[PDB]
């Protein structure tokens, strides 16, 4: 049968009424706070533990209520800052500048108030993974952990380094009044002009007037960040940046900050045979252009890698082309013939996104964002940016033209937007990518998919009569290797160098003695002229001098290769990975959106495991993508020396 | 942004059917009384909703009307009468003229 639970006022009433209480009927005493079970000819007291007072809101619940209230206020405040940011970037005016000051101060003050209001909430007793992740992402004091003077000094130094890099100007000895900046002056000169002396001077002059100036600033920046990290229970500032990839609280998915370093080391070792052959071929081709400036046995000059830091070897493609008479993959004729426009490019990207199974895109983007150049009466930023303004607002700000590149950037910005629309369901704190290499990877794979000849043929960009030969595939593989695989050692060595310089393993009087020697050995990049310790060459880059973790580029490339291979596997495509296309593949879009919606609500390991199939960052897709390149690279370097000599330098 | 429209973000408890809550008593998540002002763990029951054309479809403004067709002891009125049934003359028919 079935029985209920009885309750009376006094124990005397319980005794007088327990006679008619059937067996199995629980008796609860409000006066005595006791529990009894009606047994045969009696009632047995049920043991009860210590009194537990009613919590109006547990400490976990108090954090939940605070986080919800903060997120609700953050959505409006961030949207106001985002729209003010949009207005400034559409038109740069004095009124536009001042509302950055107001929005920035208001957002920072609100963030500081909530972070202080969140710091008392303990993360140990909260078992809610989403709530704990929100609190730790909100409790990051950062520079505020130190004193006011120390925090202000660090911010002022950081602004100084950014200002020096941005306004770094070099004047030629022939005309001291004539001076040029790094961009677009030094970058274009060292990417197109083939003069060794001009490139060498610009490389040396910039690293002199920037390195010498930044050397005390970067050194004080390093120590201030290191001491801030110590105050934040971090071994160094590199450990602070690796904390984004750090995962805790999830069984089977925990990731430590040291695991990221060892995976980067392991992946670089895997790419080392492929990069060595790529470097050897690029080295060999430079003798074909300049036989009396570089030696095949030695390394390659930093300024002769197509840029100053050796970031991109794409500028060396004209100097390293295997078959210059073979035309590259370019469909610019289709643009002019059919009068293609930027709005049409985005419309085709949306249509392609519909084809791959992903849903449509909001019309508020079209009515609030510009694609072409917005006339000339106003100044607008033409840099490719995708905007997540919050509360459903998604925009893109760039002077998009009608070039294959722009068609890829449009796809890239759509890929950024798709991520922004995807984790939008997650709370404001969790309404972002799991790490800094996910949002860029989605845009990159979208650009890679949009650049495939099959996708162009499907939408008519590529002529149906176009043929696919070995030379075109080899040149495309080399071009991708220079652009992406070429920058992998650059990201690998720069982030590594920043790691032990923050760890304090590099003595001050030997800084450049390590970087320039390590550059020659691990990567085989050699400085054209010697630099003493007064130089600050590693900090001459934008990201390092602007408080940016450079491990994003290596992680995003590792993710983008894994995503592309996983999409190809889900799209049952037949053919080489470089020719693989995800067009008309609903499996690819659905699989991609499975991790896209997660954002940072789940650990990045779970997001990665969702598509490729594992939490590791193995470069197997990279080897498979460039296996025909690797065999061709081995064929080209079958007689050419492979590797690099640490001893050799251009000045020696 | 449109900020003249508010939504009840916080309330003491659940709402009963067909109930309009206009009270603006300060929500007290914590134990410290608000006493008419916002302090520690004290938030306004109504949050200022911002309406923008730039917002997404799920967040776009949507004018929504709910209708409750309640039948009671009074005669039922709100409907569209069939009427139609175009009148036919010189033919034996089963007419019905408003009863």
């Amino acid at each position: 049968g079935s029985s209920g639970v009885r309750l009376w006022a006094t124990r005397q009433a319980m005794l007088g009424q327990v006679h008619e209480v059937p067996e199995g009927w629980l008796i609860f005493v409000a006066e005595q706070e006791e529990l009894y079970v009606r047994v045969q000819n009696g009632f047995r007291k049920v043991q009860l533990e210590a009194r537990t007072p009613l919590p109006r809101s547990t400490i976990e619940e108090q954090a939940k209520t605070f986080l919800d209230k903060f997120n609700h206020e953050a959505e409006d405040l961030f949207y106001q800052s985002s729209l003010a940011s949009w207005n400034y970037n559409t038109n740069i005016t004095e009124e536009n500048v001042q509302n950055m000051n107001n929005a920035g101060d208001k957002w920072s003050a609100f963030l500081k108030e909530q972070s202080t209001l969140a710091q008392m909430y303990p993360l140990q007793e909260i078992q809610n993974l989403t709530v704990k992740l929100q609190l730790q992402a909100l409790q990051q004091n950062g520079s505020s952990v130190l004193s006011e003077d120390k925090s202000k000094r660090l911010n002022t130094i950081l602004n100084t380094m950014s200002t020096i890099y941005s306004t770094g100007k070099v004047c030629n000895p022939d005309n001291p009044q004539e001076c040029l900046l790094l961009e677009p002056g030094l970058n274009e000169i060292m990417a197109n002009s083939l003069d060794y002396n001009e490139r060498l001077w610009a490389w040396e002059s910039w690293r002199s007037e920037v390195g010498k100036q930044l050397r005390p600033l970067y050194e004080e920046y390093v120590v201030l960040k290191n001491e801030m990290a110590r105050a934040n229970h971090y071994e160094d500032y590199g450990d602070y940046w690796r904390g984004d990839y750090e995962v805790n609280g999830v069984d089977g998915y925990d990731y430590s900050r040291g695991q990221l370093i060892e995976d980067v080391e392991h992946t670089f070792e895997e790419i080392k045979p492929l990069y060595e052959h790529l470097h050897a071929y690029v080295r060999a081709k430079l003798m074909n252009a300049y036989p009396s400036y570089i030696s095949p046995i030695g390394c390659l000059p930093a300024h002769l890698l197509g840029d100053m830091w050796g970031r991109f070897w794409t500028n060396l493609y004209s100097l390293t082309v295997p078959f210059g008479q073979k035309p590259n993959i370019d469909v610019t004729d289709a643009m002019v013939d059919q009068a293609w426009d930027a709005q049409r490019i985005f419309k085709e990207a949306e249509k392609f996104f519909v084809s791959v199974g992903l849903p449509n895109m909001t019309q508020g983007f079209w009515e609030n964002s510009m694609l072409t150049d917005p006339g000339n009466v106003q100044k607008a930023v033409c840099h490719p940016t995708a905007w997540d303004l919050g509360k459903g607002d998604f925009r893109i700000l760039m002077c998009t033209k009608v070039t294959m590149d722009d068609f890829l950037t449009a796809h890239h910005e759509m890929g950024h937007i798709q991520y922004d629309m995807a984790y939008a369901a997650q709370p404001f704190l969790l309404r972002n990518g799991a790490n800094e290499g996910f949002h860029e990877a989605v845009g990159e794979i979208m650009s890679l998919s949009a650049a495939t000849p099959k996708h162009l043929k499907s939408i008519g960009l590529l002529s149906p009569d176009f043929q696919e030969d070995n030379e075109t595939e080899i040149n495309f593989l080399l071009k991708q290797a220079l652009t992406i695989v070429g920058t992998l050692p650059f990201t690998y060595m720069l982030e590594k160098w920043r790691w032990m310089v923050f760890k304090g393993e590099i003595p001050k009087d030997q800084w450049m003695k390590k970087w320039w020697e390590m550059k020659r050995e691990i990567v085989g990049v050699v400085e054209p002229v010697p630099h003493d310790e007064t130089y600050c060459d590693p900090a001459s880059l934008f990201h390092v001098s602007n408080d940016y973790s450079f491990i994003r580029y290596y992680t995003r490339t590792l993710y983008q290769f894994q995503f592309q291979e996983a999409l190809c596997q889900a799209a049952k495509h037949e053919g080489p990975l470089h020719k693989c296309d995800i067009s008309n593949s609903t499996e690819a879009g659905q699989k991609l959106f499975n991790m896209l919606r997660l954002g940072k609500s789940e650990p990045w390991t779970l997001a990665l495991e969702n598509v490729v199939g594992a939490k590791n960052m193995n470069v197997r897709p990279l080897l498979n993508y460039f296996e025909p390149l690797f065999t061709w690279l081995k064929d080209q370097n079958k007689n050419s020396f492979v590797g690099w000599s640490t001893d050799w330098s251009p000045y020696a | 942004g449109n900020y003249n429209y508010l939504y009840r973000l916080f309330r003491k408890s659940n709402l009963k059917p067909f109930e309009r809550d206009i009270s603006t008593e300060i929500y007290q998540a914590g134990s410290t009384p608000c006493n008419g002002v916002e302090g520690f763990n004290c938030y306004f029951p109504l949050q200022s909703y911002g309406f923008q054309p730039t917002n997404g479809v799920g967040y776009q403004p949507y004018r929504v009307v709910v209708l409750s067709f309640e039948l009671l002891h009074a005669p039922a009125t709100v409907c569209g009468p069939k009427k139609s049934t175009n009148l036919v003359k010189n033919k034996c028919v089963n007419f019905n003229f408003n009863g």
